[PDB]
């Protein structure tokens, strides 16, 4: 099966930061990339980070040196480091990976930016 | 030919020396089969070589000697996507540039040692 669960998120000041953590489970973590996904209102849901099981990080070009996304293998937890919030990224953000055949998505937490 | 998995590149053009380019390929059809995608280049009179690769659920990376650090490889595994960023272009890098999936450890060349290829980009780089 495999579960990715999301946490954190919520309201948040534009210029703020947030931190949203993924905790996985039955899947074998260390050997997987995982990825943040989003879904911004009447936009098709989008890549924003993604981390391989090497470590090499690719960003979105909208949040590059505003978000960071991290991993702790020990953990099975991966991180995204929101920083300089603004209303573009006011979205449902998903966390990521594909063990096999299937894709593997968290329940989606929200990410709600106002002034 | 055909083929279970559709691939298309597309981003290619005429740049100059320095110039940056970013490549794009839409993988179609059972993309859920992919296990691991590349790009490869077709110098002319040459033979098609490789360039980056990328494993599909790993997403780890590698460069053919030539890149020397300026090319970066990347996919999508959910918009079914595999992507080259292309810095510093010099004329040497002028080619066609094939998209592949899923290499195939029997074949007697490169071609034939990857199920499923695009119809290739050209890349023009002067000065």
């Amino acid at each position: 099966q495999g579960q990715l669960v999301e946490s954190g998120g919520g309201l948040v000041q534009a210029g703020g930061s947030l931190r949203l953590s993924c905790a996985a489970s039955g899947i074998i973590f260390r050997e997987l990339g995982i990825d943040w996904y989003r879904q911004a209102p009447g936009k098709q849901r989008e890549l924003v980070a993604s981390i391989a099981s090497a470590g090499m990080t690719n960003y979105a070009d909208s949040v590059k040196g505003r978000f960071t996304i991290s991993r702790d293998n020990a953990k099975n937890t991966v991180y995204l480091q929101m920083n300089s919030l603004k209303p573009e990224d006011t979205a449902v953000y998903y966390c990521h990976t594909l063990p096999r055949f299937s894709h593997l998505w968290g329940q989606g937490t929200r990410v709600t930016v106002s002034s | 030919g055909p083929s279970q998995v559709q691939l298309q590149e597309s981003g290619g053009g005429l740049v100059q020396a320095g110039d940056s380019l970013r490549l794009s390929c839409a993988a179609s059809g059972r993309t859920w089969s992919i296990y691991g995608m590349g790009w490869f280049r077709q110098a002319p009179g040459k033979e098609r070589e490789f360039v980056a690769g990328i494993t599909w659920r790993g997403g780890n990376t590698h460069y053919a000697d030539f890149v020397k650090g300026r090319f970066t490889i990347s996919r999508d595994n959910v918009k079914n996507t595999v992507y080259l960023q292309m810095n510093s272009l010099k004329p040497e890098d002028t080619a066609v540039y094939y998209c592949a999936a899923n290499p195939n450890p029997s074949g007697s060349s490169v071609y034939r040692r990857n199920d499923y290829w695009g119809q290739g980009t050209q890349v023009t780089v002067s000065s």
